[PDB]
């Protein structure tokens, strides 16, 4: 049955083994689903990502099919250009862009950002949202780990491991899926849900840009999850760091009901985002610039 | 903690 899956994997991903053209393999980063590696392609010097997910070791086994599905269809300015997929032995590779950059994370839990920053920040995110949910495509787990930068301060969405695609046919969701502290109300209610979620889930993001962390998260998971379900939407530690303009922002994305939060494409017409630096702006916030 | 659910 592992067996059956790694065959199913064969027939969709590229033939062949990576390792033929690329040296130097170091770690950088983890996830749910597996380890990120630096790579060097040996006849250009280049560096490259590498994404390997053990088939063993995956909670919903046919999620890995996301990759390949968002790899041959969905790319896009602000999203991490995915190159090739290989079987490799019990794992999945994937061959992908490197956001030398790093995460959104490191400089969220090392920094303040000013508004002009997030503002940057927020509008890139849903320029890749907008064009994402307009062809049904939910990515389910935004958050600063998920948004990944370039060396010159260029904002990209990753990791579409535990994305989803609603339609005509498929209107809303229903999986349990994202980071507890992240994840929209409805989602948590077990209520049929769509693209709305990511738009709450970019919310709390504002909110790790602003506090550096997301609301309850010296809370246990399952407690925080529950008080996101219950309570009134979730505030920031210091309402007095942030300007009206992006207080406004922020009321359009954390509202419980769905039907009344903001959608990607209006959300970009928001007078918030006129403050949007140029990507210049977010090149000093790095580990290397700091 | 910063990890994902399925």
């Amino acid at each position: 049955s592992h067996e059956q899956f790694r065959a199913a994997l064969q027939l969709v991903v590229d033939p062949g083994d990576p390792r033929s053209y690329l040296d130097n393999f170091i770690k950088i980063g983890e996830g749910s689903t597996g380890i990120v590696c630096i790579a060097t392609v040996r006849s250009s010097g280049k560096l490259v990502a590498v994404k390997k997910m053990d088939l063993r070791k995956q909670q919903r086994r046919e999620l890995l099919f996301n990759e390949v599905v968002i790899m041959r269809d969905y790319q896009h300015e602000n999203v991490v250009e995915m190159y090739n997929s290989y079987l490799v032995g019990d794992e999945l590779w994937v061959v992908m862009e490197f956001l030398e950059g790093g995460a959104l994370t490191d400089i969220v839990t090392h920094t303040r950002m000013n508004e002009e920053q997030i503002a940057a920040v927020c509008l890139a995110v849903l320029q890749a949202l907008s064009v994402l949910h307009a062809q049904g495509v939910i990515h389910r787990d935004i958050k600063s780990d998920s948004i990944l930068l370039t060396h010159d301060g260029r904002v990209k969405l990753s990791d579409f491991g535990v994305c989803a695609q609603v339609s005509k046919e498929v209107p809303r969701r229903k999986s349990l899926v994202g980071t507890p502290y992240w994840m929209a109300p409805e989602l948590i209610s077990r209520l049929p849900y769509g693209p709305e979620v990511d738009i709450w889930s970019l919310g709390i993001m504002v909110i790790e840009m602003v506090d550096g962390e997301p609301p309850y998260f010296n809370e246990p998971p399952l407690k925080a999850m529950k008080m996101i379900r219950d309570n009134l939407p979730p505030r920031l530690k210091n309402l007095h760091k942030v300007s009206p303009s992006l207080k406004g922002f922020l009321d359009r994305l954390l509202v419980r009901d769905p039907a009344q939060r903001a959608t990607a494409a209006e959300l970009l017409k928001h007078p918030f985002l006129a403050k949007a630096g140029p990507p210049a702006s977010i090149v000093p916030l790095m580990r290397q610039n700091r | 903690r910063r990890r994902t659910w399925y």
